[PDB]
């Protein structure tokens, strides 16, 4: 599905605390950034080059 | 440079020329600049200062108690050979 089965995704460390927790369509927002489109249905990606 | 006689180069751009504008003038900034909000002494982290273990040593405590305790069998006595 394209995000609509997920409330949220994030990356999280040893306190609680997120660096970045966002809704589906604001994560695909900065993979768009990355690749200039979206991933295939399902997929999500995470930059941390 | 190359020039040639009789064609020669024009010895200067000369008093043809036309002055097109006076704006020459860069104002100088004058300003006052205050960056002033309350500071609080603390950020928070999940983690800073640590230099975590990537395996540990093995680790135990110690214990031993009891008596000093024996049921016996004793061989048969034999005959004694020399001396």
């Amino acid at each position: 599905n394209a995000g609509t089965d997920i409330n949220y995704l994030s990356q999280r460390t040893a306190n609680f605390s997120d660096t970045r927790k966002l809704d589906p369509k604001t994560w695909a927002a900065q993979t768009r950034r990355r690749i200039a489109t979206d991933f295939p249905k399902g997929v999500y990606y995470c930059d941390n080059r | 440079a190359l020039i040639n006689p009789q064609f020669p180069y024009a010895g200067p751009v000369p008093i043809p020329g036309p002055a097109p504008t006076e704006t020459m003038p860069l104002l100088n900034y004058r300003v006052e600049g205050r960056i002033a909000g309350i500071q609080q002494a603390r950020q928070f982290m999940p983690f800073l200062q640590g230099p975590h273990r990537a395996v540990a040593e093995q680790t135990y405590h110690a214990i031993g108690t009891g008596i000093q305790m024996g049921q016996t069998f004793n061989q048969p006595l034999i005959n004694t050979q020399e001396g």
